RNA sequence: CGGAAGGGCACCACCAGGAGUGGAGCCUGCGGCGCGCUACACUGACGGAGCCAGCGAGACCUUGGCCGAGAGGUCUUGGGAAACUCCGUCGUGCUGGGGAUAGAGCAUUGUAAUUAUUGCUCUUCAACGAGGAAUUCCUAGUAAGCGCAAGUCAUCAGCUUGCGUUGAUUACGUCCCUGCCCUUUGUACACACCGC
């Protein structure tokens, strides 16, 4: 069958699950392309990937991501999160884990909470 | 991390951590900014070993796929890992490569010793690696012992900044004509032991002085672990410490302010 | 007016100085040599540069 | 001379992507709009405390820069703007407006001046640090001030709440709004020109210090 | 800087079978599990050889010209090699389990 | 692809394409007398009857980039530069004319 | 190559068809659209009472082409928002189903909608088609 | 992969002769890990060693060139291809999939080499220059120029010193951090055909068509040994181990084999090329 | 009984800032004291548009249909929050911020006293112009803003307690002041340090 790969990106109460199949190169988001992301602000803080990493790998794959819960901040920092994700776990699997390895050099470069949640736990005194 | 973390160890400047975790990369993280530098990864270059007892593979089992023990180097360029696998793989950090992989031991009575069987047991395992704080050699505790693996062969022509008339005859030929500082100069250009030996002890004390004042900042360093891993097992000794007050009355400025560099050396 | 700068070398503790500020001894960056104990008020770690308007004045404590 | 060839098939996506998208590809922007290259301190014992060398494109990063104590220095100085700005009793808990703010003062910032917003910032930024300031000795009852020198880190963030502070006020109960007035802040900041609020009490706290050296 | 020889062994001073002196008397070989450990008396040293064996060694034996040295495991797998190089000659195979060599 | 028409206590934008009013100003008191672009094509400046002009970017009706008061008599034309960006030129009833910089 | 509302943005699609409808004209406003208030909890009726109406109708039609049927309830729970009771904390308003209702009824009258089983709202095949016709205009409204 | 059809011939036959050839084995039994350049032919292919076959990239030059020499990374994910024409591209090879191209030679590249750390890579080609590159960002650290056409490139990765073989019936031997010739080794007085470096990369064996086989000393600078066989030497390596001399010979389907007596024992340096000759 | 020396800790202290109460309206606990909620607008208001949560499961809710500006009533089915954001109107005037109160009208609830309560609509536009003396509270998903849900033996119904959403500035040092606390037989075990 189609190569397939699901991740999953969390904000404070954010679950955004991010489909990454084999494709024509396009990013759909809750049924809509990602160029239509609400908050209309963050529409680059969630671009952010794709001008991080270049976008003929996008071009080369098929995205979806499906979002549900928590606010708009929350929600577009799960999208990005998932994004990341799965980009990485996609090239894991089916190409060279050496562009895995540049993937991953360059998201963490960039800002690592692209990869690993800020799981912002207390601290008391 | 992504997953759990199982051995740690510190840039000896005191900046980075580095921290090998169960997938086997080993993570690179800077302090002060709490964030990471940059990984590693260790999957494919480890050598497990098979069990005569197991029902599966050698590959594709993750039965040692990591690293139980890290260590630096002193100049906190390189790292040495070492686990419950074959393998001790020698690293580096700045570029994030693997400079070399050694196998502890070819035993068939140790367990994880065959990749392929040939057609409760002695397990083969690193317990603990560590440099050493001579920086010429480093030793890692495993089942059968405490092997230590060293370079104080240096029979191997590693040169330095070259260039065509740079040869043992031309050393020679300084030597004859008096210019000791151009004569230390290209027996370290050289890099060879031998030669280095040989125009050290040939020239005399009432130059040393001038020697050691006309020295290049590049080949403070060099000199200097020369000097000590020569002193130890050398019967001149003040010759050593003519050499060696020399050396600092000439530079200590220099090294107060890069003590970092000059650590194994001194 | 003709300003100078300086780098901090090192923060001087359990000195009894009022609160919020702070003695520091810091070494001229254009001459390497020269060094001067200033106080200064906001937070201060070592090896960074400051902005000196006077140099001939050295700080004293401040009860 | 000397090339490298890193892409070979022209890159189309199913999805349409605007080519102000392709360009900050290209080259990261600040709100695709502005870039941070050539954009330099020009004071020294500052830079290494006001960061611009990162890029960034939106001033919306959520890092964790209150826990140690000089992460404020690692954050990008556009962010510290905006925060410093959304703070009021009616503002608090607002960043997506004050971000809207703090994008509407830019453009502003380049239609009057042509040169470059966040230079323009920047410049206001270091010329509007106060350097020397006055303590308030008890003396035991005497209560009299003593002039002390100021870290950097106190001078960025009392630069910042200047000019904030500074456009609130002028912005409050005026026909002008709160992005023109900031604009118009920053620019006289970066001139000196001693009619901004910011330049004005940072030139009464060092005259102060003058005095009661 | 980044090439390592295997040097030394510590810890496991002698394993199983034979111990030998050398001839001038000043060196003691003694096999460890796979390899052999000589240590030099009058001159206070150590030194171990780099080659192993497939197994554990069985017997050892050192010409009295000290040149050759036979080490033997316990399946007649047997390496000849020279000192004065420390480098392995040849590797022949007894097919039986030696007992002992000289 | 823009035209800029004066009327009263009105500024109105019109398209070429379209032909419509595109953008409109009404933030004035009184009735409007000069409108003039920059040679940027953002900036119009408008003279008024308070004898006090009002120049703002185009596009953006509500904001009022810069309230300029001239002499106390309505001010009656009103234009930029054309060499320089940065200079404005002004009459009003007063017999003087007046020139600006940002 | 076929797309819908889906790829297109919101806004700008309501708008067109707000003026798409304007142009149109059969729609059959009814007779009271200048007086009527769109809520209980809003305190003055809309600014550009010229097409306002055309612009909820249009509002309707993406709201019921994105979801597949709605009752006029279910239109007035989406459109109500909340209101400001004053010293006392506010709570939330419903909207005005009278308007919902002269929308979907003149919807039905033009053709863009059809029924639904299980009572409700779907909207209609040719309303459909014409629908992606319309959105294929706004994209490419770039010229 | 794909699964598509490979329009071809219906019968089978073996590739042309194999003309150049690199193989490294950090990453064994995971994937390919030799190529080999084959004669006149626009494309390279990958071989599998645990696995005893061919693998399943084949490498294009993308530049209607046929691919006159071929290297492999240390990491063994990188494999280059340099054409006839110039064109070095650079392949990943767990994914046969194309990553990078240069281009600065116009004639024939001869040599690629990658250091054992893939930070730097050297190139030579036929017009006489040399390129420094960078590898890991993608830029051009330097650009020298010799006096004749290279033929060949060795590269010791342990040392940073890679030897050209030139036209001028001359070895170069160039170190790569500070980008200069360091030594120049004079006296075969024919074309040369192979050499090759020590494990301790103190010598250089050099086989030419004067039917000659001489060792030099680097140090010195010096031949300090020189065979006269028979059948001109084709090839010549080390085993890793500085204890075996591989050679192969014009005639004869064999590989002779040579023991190091300077492996058992010292060897004196003296000059001695003119000396017996 | 008192003094000295040394060391520690604290938003009852220093230092930097933030946010309140106190002014006005409203609610209500202690009897004048005190706690909540709404204002004083342009970082707004107003109008169209966009939509993103989580806790909660003992004649009732309701999906849908019909009319009614609204409130609401009528016929059928079973046991998706606000702040927010996008365009548009308004402009500094106690004005469009503020809706007190007053009048009139429209429907619902019980019931019969033309009794009361609730909701909608018109018209009426008050005080309030950022709150003195003082004073308290506060260091990270913290101050503060915004809505939603439940009343699970106490306490709470113009209120308690949960949950979600948006999310900062300034200290993160110092014993200088204000306090408070500890020590003045190393007791223990190398090295060093100290030495009534």
């Amino acid at each position: 069958a189609v190569p397939s790969v699901q991740t999953f990106g969390k904000k404070k109460s954010a679950t955004a699950v991010a489909h990454v199949k084999a494709g024509k190169g396009l990013i759909k988001v809750n049924g809509s392309p990602i160029t239509l992301v609400e908050p209309e602000i963050l529409r680059f803080k969630v671009y952010e990937p794709l001008l991080l990493v270049g976008l003929d790998k996008f071009s080369n794959i098929d995205i979806r991501v499906r979002v549900t819960g928590g606010g708009h901040v929350s929600q577009v920092y799960a999208i990005r999160q998932a994004i990341a994700k799965g980009l990485v776990a996609y090239h894991q699997k089916y190409v060279d884990e050496q562009s895995k390895n540049e993937l991953k050099k360059a998201f963490t470069s960039y800002d690592r909470t692209l990869l690993i949640a800020d799981s912002r736990r207390p601290e008391p005194k | 991390v992504y997953s759990d973390v199982l051995a740690l160890s510190m840039r000896p400047d005191g900046k980075e951590v580095a921290v090998s975790t169960l997938k086997g990369q080993i993570s690179i993280f800077n302090i002060e900014d709490a964030k990471q530098v940059g990984n590693i990864d260790c999957r494919k270059d480890i050598i497990s070993g098979r069990f005569n007892q197991d029902r599966f593979t050698a590959k594709n089992s993750e039965r040692s796929k990591f690293f139980t023990t890290i260590h630096y180097s002193f100049d906190g360029m390189a790292i040495v890992a070492g686990g419950n696998n074959n393998s001790i793989c020698l690293y580096d950090v700045p570029n994030e490569v693997l400079l070399k992989r050694f196998i502890v031991s070819r035993n068939m009575a140790l367990n994880g010793t065959l990749e392929f069987l040939n057609s409760m047991r002695p397990e083969v395992r690193v317990t603990s690696v560590q440099f050493s704080p001579t920086a010429n050699a480093f030793a890692a505790a495993s089942t059968e012992g405490l092997l230590i693996y060293s370079t104080n062969d240096t029979i191997l022509f590693d040169p330095f900044d070259l260039d065509v008339d740079v040869t043992p005859h031309s050393t020679v030929e300084a030597l004859r004509e008096k210019q000791f500082l151009n004569a230390l100069v290209m027996a370290f250009r050289l890099n060879e032991e031998y030669l280095i030996n040989k125009v050290y002890e040939a020239i005399p004390i009432k130059e040393i002085p001038l020697v050691a004042s006309n020295i290049p900042a590049i080949y403070l360093p060099r000199i200097l672990k020369f000097i000590g891993d020569f002193a130890i097992e050398s019967q001149h000794i003040e010759f050593n410490l003519i050499w060696i007050k020399a050396l600092l009355s000439a530079s200590g400025g220099y090294i107060n302010e890069h003590k970092y560099l000059f650590s194994t050396a001194m | 007016t003709p300003v100078t700068l300086a780098k901090v070398i090192k923060v001087l503790g359990r000195t009894g100085s009022r609160g919020g500020v702070t003695q520091v001894r810091v070494e001229f960056l254009e001459d390497t040599s020269r060094t001067i104990v200033r106080n200064v008020k906001g937070p201060v770690r070592e090896n960074d540069i400051l902005v000196l308007m006077e140099s001939e004045r050295e700080a004293r404590r401040l009860r | 001379d000397f090339e490298v060839v890193e892409e070979f098939t022209p890159v189309v996506l199913a999805t349409p992507i605007p080519e102000e998208v392709q360009q900050a590809q290209t080259e990261i922007k600040l709100f695709n709009k502005w870039s941070f290259e050539e954009v330099e301190v020009k004071d020294a014992s500052l830079v290494d405390y006001v960061q611009v060398r990162q890029p960034i494109f939106v001033a919306h990063t959520a890092g964790r820069y209150a826990n140690k104590r000089f992460r404020k220095a690692q954050c990008p100085i556009i962010e510290r703007l905006t925060n410093s700005l959304m703070m009021n009793g009616r503002n608090n808990g607002k960043k997506l407006k004050a971000v809207r703010i703090i994008k509407h003062t830019l453009d502003i910032i380049n239609v009057l001046t042509d040169q470059n917003p966040i230079q323009v910032v920047v410049d206001a930024i270091t010329n509007t640090g106060p350097r020397e300031d006055t303590t308030r000795v008890g003396g035991g009852g005497a209560a009299r001030r003593q002039a002390v020198d100021v870290s950097p880190l106190r001078r960025v963030n009392q630069a910042i709440a200047l000019l904030t502070i500074g456009a609130r006020e002028a912005a409050f109960r005026n026909i002008k709004t709160i992005a023109e007035t900031l604009a118009e802040e920053l620019i006289n900041a970066a001139k000196g020109s001693s009619t901004s609020y910011a330049i004005k009490k940072k030139d009464e706290l060092e005259r102060v210090a003058k005095s009661n050296r | 800087k980044s090439d390592f020889k295997f040097s030394n062994l510590l810890g496991t001073v002698y394993r199983q079978g034979n111990i030998t002196f050398s001839d001038d008397g000043k060196q003691l070989l003694s096999p460890v599990g796979n390899r052999v450990s000589v240590f030099d008396l009058i001159n206070n040293k150590s030194f171990t050889f780099e080659y192993e064996h497939r197994k554990n060694i069985a017997a050892i034996d050192l010409n009295k010209q000290g040149t050759l040295l036979i080490s033997i495991d316990e399946d007649g797998r047997a390496i000849l090699v020279n000192f004065k190089a420390r480098n392995v000659l040849h590797h022949f195979n007894f097919k039986e389990k030696c007992s002992a060599v000289k | 692809h823009d035209f800029a028409v004066t009327s009263s206590t009105r500024v109105q934008i019109f398209s070429s394409r379209t032909r419509q009013v595109i953008k409109t100003f009404s933030r004035f008191k009184d009735v409007v007398y000069s409108a003039s672009f920059r040679s940027d094509g953002k900036l119009l400046c408008a003279g008024d009857a308070t004898g006090l002009v009002s120049v703002y970017d185009s596009y953006n009706p509500r904001t009022i980039l810069l309230s300029i008061n001239a002499s106390t008599h309505p001010t009656h034309v009103t234009k930029f530069h054309t060499q320089d960006n940065k200079i404005l030129a002004t009459a009003s009833d007063d017999r003087v004319t007046r020139l600006w910089d940002i | 190559p076929g797309v819908s509302v889906r790829d297109v943005a919101a806004q700008d699609f309501i708008n067109a068809y707000a003026s798409f409808l304007q142009r149109q004209g059969k729609l059959e406003v009814p007779g009271y659209v200048d007086i009527v208030k769109t809520s209980s909890g809003n305190e003055m009726p809309p600014q550009d009472a010229e097409g306002w109406f055309y612009k909820r109708a249009a509002s309707v039609a993406r709201h019921i082409y994105m979801r597949k049927q709605v009752g006029v309830g279910k239109l007035n729970k989406l459109y109500g928002g909340a209101k400001s009771r004053g010293v006392r904390p506010y709570k939330h308003i419903d909207a005005s189903g009278s308007i919902n209702r002269k929308v979907l009824q003149a919807l039905e009258k033009i053709g863009i909608v059809e029924i639904s089983p299980k009572g409700g709202r779907r909207i209609s095949e040719n309303g459909q088609r014409d629908l992606d016709r319309i959105a294929a205009q706004t994209l490419e409204e770039d010229e | 992969q794909d699964g598509g059809r490979v329009g071809g011939s219906t019968i089978k036959s073996k590739f042309p002769e194999i003309v150049a050839l690199a193989i490294e084995n950090a990453r064994i039994g995971e994937w390919e890990n030799i190529i080999t350049a084959h004669k006149d032919e626009k494309f390279a292919r990958t071989w599998d060693m645990r696995n005893k076959r061919v693998g399943r990239w084949t490498f294009d030059t993308t530049d209607d060139g046929f691919v006159k020499s071929v290297a492999m990374s240390q990491c063994g994910n990188f494999g280059f291809i340099g054409s006839s024409n110039g064109s070095i591209t650079i392949y990943n090879m767990q994914s046969g999939i194309l990553r990078k191209k240069y281009k600065l030679h116009k004639r024939a590249v001869t040599g690629i080499s990658l250091d054992g750390m893939n930070r730097k890579m050297v190139s030579c080609g036929l017009d006489g220059i040399v390129g420094f590159y960078d590898f890991n960002k993608s830029t051009l650290l330097g650009k020298l120029k010799l006096d004749a056409p290279i033929t060949a490139m060795v590269y010791h990765r342990s040392s940073d010193l890679f030897a050209l073989a030139l036209d001028d019936l001359s070895i170069v031997v160039i170190d790569a951090v500070t980008q200069r010739v360091v030594r120049q080794l004079w006296g075969h007085s024919n074309r040369i055909t192979a050499f090759d470096f020590s494990p301790e990369g103190r010598w250089i064996v050099s086989a030419s068509l004067d039917s000659t086989i001489r060792t030099w000393d680097l140090p010195t600078g010096g031949c300090i040994d020189g065979i006269i066989v028979d059948n001109v030497a084709t090839n010549v390596k080390f085993s890793p181990n500085g204890d075996l001399l591989a050679t192969t010979h014009v005639t004869g389907n064999g590989i002779c084999i040579w023991t190091n007596r300077a492996q058992f024992k010292t060897v004196s340096t003296r000059t001695i090329d003119e000396s017996e000759f």
